[PDB]
């Protein structure tokens, strides 16, 4: 079987680099933290082009995207049941094992129960007390009360995604049920307002663009590039989506006809697209602009 | 122009011997101007009157105006130490925020 594309293919992630882009001002704007007073250097134009040269290699650095993983599966195993300790205690135990030089997702923890039964503990009480021993920046031992639904629709309604998003990789484990929760709840605002830019030169947007394309719904994205003249992007979101649904029906067609460059987002509306209307539109004004114009 | 401000340095009664009047007093006034905005001024005002001391010197000094040159409006260009005459001052550029932290007359 022809294996089904990851996010971290080689191919996938220069798909998704590409269309993500890149933006030395957004990348490096201004962070609102304690400020020291900044130092100057005298350059010439060879040496001021190789200093743009690493401000881009550390762009590309930070532009890394975070994992797109599914979600992990209920730890339900039981070591023990000790029915001689029934009712000799009111409240559980929760022992950690704190061995500095063990992952911590092959750390054992286990829950000794008022019942007697040993058993390992849940993924919520694993991340909760390696937070509380290996307290990692950013992270907090209980969950924050920004998640919340209410919370979150205030965070969107002042066009915070990046942020919104930055806080679910700081707090939540990337296969955790909250992280994709709040992940697809962020791709989806962004849809339907048509917010696409502000993840644009963002780790992020490979994450949505990759959860688009696997639920079928990179219209709006395609209308959105297509409009802001970024057409090359618009092709290699259609490769991607003909890559990750090779059986489609406008998968086939583009090899029946060989299509490249527009031709794939022509193939696109016909065949598959959920508004394939808008995206000929949106692609035949653009082609007029450019023909008219230049 | 009313876009300018003035504030007093220093007010001293300094006091000159006379044969007429014996010890004689005058107000010497240090004032310094300023529209905030990157031109400013300072000058010396005597007279036997106080108020007297303030007009002559509030009006002395709109006619020596430097021109002061902010990095982005709110800080020096570079750090800056220099003796003049036995006082010495040593600046330093600081970033946004940092406010000013100088002599009461510096801030001034």
């Amino acid at each position: 079987e022809v294996k089904k594309p990851a996010f971290m293919d080689e191919e996938v992630q220069r798909i998704l680099t590409k269309i993500t882009g890149l933006d030395l001002q957004k990348t490096f704007r201004p962070a609102i933290q304690p400020l020291k007073p900044p130092t100057y250097k005298l350059m010439t134009q060879a040496q001021l082009e190789e200093a743009t040269r690493l401000a881009v290699e550390a762009a590309k650095v930070r532009l890394k995207m975070p994992p797109v993983l599914e979600e992990r599966k209920p730890i339900n195993d039981v070591l023990a049941e000790d029915k001689i300790l029934e009712g000799t205690e009111t409240n559980k135990y929760v022992f950690t094992d704190i061995s500095y030089n063990i992952p911590h997702r092959e750390r054992f923890i286990v829950v000794r129960e008022p019942s007697g039964t040993l058993r390992k503990a849940s993924w919520e009480e694993r991340d909760r007390v390696i937070q509380i021993y290996f307290p990692k920046e950013g992270r907090r031992v209980l969950p924050p009360v920004i998640f919340k639904d209410e919370n979150l629709k205030t965070m969107y309604s002042q066009d915070r995604h990046a942020d919104v998003l930055n806080l679910c990789v700081a707090q939540f484990e990337p296969d955790s049920a909250e992280y994709i929760k709040v992940h697809h709840q962020t791709y989806e605002d962004i849809d339907r307002h048509g917010k696409y830019e502000l993840l644009r030169s963002t780790r992020h947007f490979g994450g949505m663009a990759w959860y688009f394309v696997n639920k079928k719904k990179i219209d709006g994205l395609l209308i959105d590039q297509i409009q802001r003249d970024l057409v090359d992007d618009a092709t290699s979101l259609v490769q991607l989506y003909h890559m990750l649904h090779p059986d489609g029906q406008s998968a086939q067609e583009a090899k029946e006809q060989a299509a490249e460059g527009v031709d794939l987002i022509k193939v696109f509306a016909k065949t598959e697209a959920q508004r394939g209307a808008y995206i000929e539109l949106a692609l035949q004004t653009y082609q007029e602009i450019v023909t008219s114009h230049s | 122009y009313e876009d300018f401000d003035t504030r007093i340095l220093e007010v001293r009664n300094v006091f000159n011997m006379t044969a007429k009047e014996g010890r004689k007093k005058s107000v010497r006034v240090l004032v310094a101007v300023g529209n905030g905005n990157g031109a400013a001024g300072f000058a010396i005002g005597k007279a036997a009157d106080r108020g007297d001391a303030f007009r002559k010197a509030k009006n002395r000094a709109i006619h020596y105006l430097h021109y002061i040159e902010r990095y982005e409006g709110h800080t020096i260009f570079h750090d800056i130490s220099l003796r003049f005459k036995r006082t010495q001052i040593r600046m330093k550029k600081q970033p946004r925020g940092y406010g000013l932290r100088c002599h009461r007359a510096i801030i001034t």
